């Protein structure tokens, strides 16, 4: 029982571009009207308006569900086995934990690559809009919230849960993340740089979708060797471009390729923290096989 | 400086260490020169001239109630989620002699022809003749990479380290940490 040449999943709990806009701390009650930050050159740079000390980025995020469901498949005994894996896997435990996870990095600010930097109140509002109306919202502090550590709440907990729902596919979920990062009066913004070229949508600046999603996924807390560096995004081979080296290499047993086709062809459960981030990889999705 | 206050620049993946380092200082500019005290100076005791780095942690000399209100400062404080900091401590009383500075200077000849032709009066050819390819120079040492209103993109930052030496002259330092004449603790 070989594998597929062909293997594909699609992505699941990808975002949207996120917008940003300028404003004050006393308007954010009403965040209607905020004036958006237009690019501009000097190459090219973005500042805050002339009177405007708090900067503002909004950004959906939809949870498709059906991670584990292959897109293709060439082998039919391949597919089931992998779905069988999965039905056991979620049977004997849930996605909790990656929905907790997921919860608090959307809590905190770790999204925000350069923003972050250099801001002395963050605030985060992730709202729910189901038919169309916010059923639930939820505010929380990414500076009050550990950014090394993870810590439990109820409003965290609510979260996780409706992740696992949507993920298990009980119903659609949306959620409308807004973050507000208190930089200063006439700072300069660090948005995504474009192939020196600024990434600007309708003629406002904003962060790439896959951007975004990169930061989001960082759920790769089980590395064989740790530094205290903290989560890094999930990729395959553990690959850090900042850092310049690659954790988790082929040579030993913990690498996703080697994981998934030992709990496959072999069907040996790997150590809860290698089945979690296979299931975080799977959910991310991905080109495997040949 | 009665007390020695270390922070280390944790590793993040958000963000390079070239670009943390930088952060960090420029932070900590606004931290200390706004703050105040007669006499605040850092140095970089990870400076390596192999690696053309900046080090990865930094030292602050300064007096014991200087740094009672620096690390209290919310300015100075905040960033321990991406930086390990801990309390004041003695420094050994074996210590170097040791003064960083700053070289200030244009590398663009066109920068000195304008700065030039503004004070005389002279025209376009009289101010490009009399700054010819002599003039430009700039330091070869290791500079971090700085981006801010200055440069677009990363800006150097020149940085010169002082030979060690036997005899350590201490006095009042800069608001910025640049160099006032004088070497500092080395440990």
């Amino acid at each position: 029982l070989s594998t597929a040449s062909v293997l594909a999943f699609e992505r699941k709990l990808d975002p949207s571009d996120a917008l940003m806009s300028a404003g004050a701390w006393a308007q954010r009650d009403a965040s209607q009207e905020w004036p958006a930050v237009t690019v501009r050159e000097k190459v090219d740079v973005a500042n805050l308006p002339s009177d405007a000390d708090t900067l503002k980025v909004r950004f959906t995020l939809r949870v498709l569900g059906g991670a584990g469901t292959p897109s293709a498949c060439n082998d039919a005994a391949y597919r089931d086995k992998l779905l069988q894996t999965v039905a056991t896997y979620v049977n004997d435990q849930g996605f909790a934990e990656l929905a907790r996870r997921y919860a608090h990095n959307l809590a905190n600010a770790r999204f925000l690559w350069r923003n972050r930097v250099g801001a002395e109140a963050v605030e985060v509002r992730i709202n729910h809009i189901r038919q169309g109306e916010v059923a639930r919202a939820w505010r929380f502090d990414a500076l009050a919230i550990g950014l090394r550590d993870f810590k439990a709440d109820a409003e965290l907990d609510a979260l996780a849960e409706l992740i696992a729902s949507g993920l298990s596919g009980s119903g659609h979920v949306l959620l409308e993340v807004v973050a507000f990062a208190r930089i200063g009066d006439g700072q300069e913004v660090f948005p995504s740089q474009e192939l020196k070229t600024l990434y600007s949508v309708r003629d406002a600046a904003a962060i790439h979708s896959q951007k975004i999603g990169n930061a989001l996924r960082t759920i790769d807390t089980w590395y064989p060797d740790e530094d205290g560096l903290g989560p890094i995004a999930v990729e395959p081979y553990g690959s850090v471009t900042s850092q310049g080296k690659a954790y988790r290499q082929p040579k030993q047993k913990l690498d996703f390729y080697t994981l998934l086709d030992n709990w496959v062809l072999r069907d040996e459960a790997p150590a809860v923290e290698q089945q979690h981030y296979v299931i975080a990889n799977l959910i991310r999705g991905g080109v495997f096989g040949e | 400086m009665d007390h020695y206050l270390d922070i280390r620049l944790r590793p993040d993946p958000e963000f390079p260490p070239a670009q943390l380092m930088s952060v960090l200082f420029g932070k900590l500019h606004q931290a200390l020169v706004a703050q105040g005290g007669d006499r605040i100076g850092v140095s970089f005791p990870d400076l390596d001239e192999s690696r053309s780095r900046l080090g990865e942690r930094l030292r602050i000399h300064a007096s014991a109630d200087d740094l009672r209100a620096l690390l209290a400062r919310p300015w100075l404080e905040g960033l321990r989620d991406h930086l390990q900091f801990g309390e004041p401590a003695v420094v050994p009383h074996p210590t170097p002699y040791r003064q960083v500075s700053r070289v200030q200077a244009k590398s663009n000849p066109e920068r000195l022809r304008r700065r030039l032709m503004r004070r005389h009066d002279l025209s376009e050819e009289e101010a490009r003749k009399r700054i010819p390819d002599t003039v430009a120079r700039a330091l070869d040492l290791p500079f971090v990479t700085l981006r801010s209103q200055s440069t677009g993109q990363h800006f150097r930052l020149f940085i010169r380290h002082g030979p060690l030496q036997v005899t350590a002259e201490e006095g009042g330092f800069t608001c910025y940490g640049l160099s006032k004449g004088g070497f500092v603790p080395w440990f």
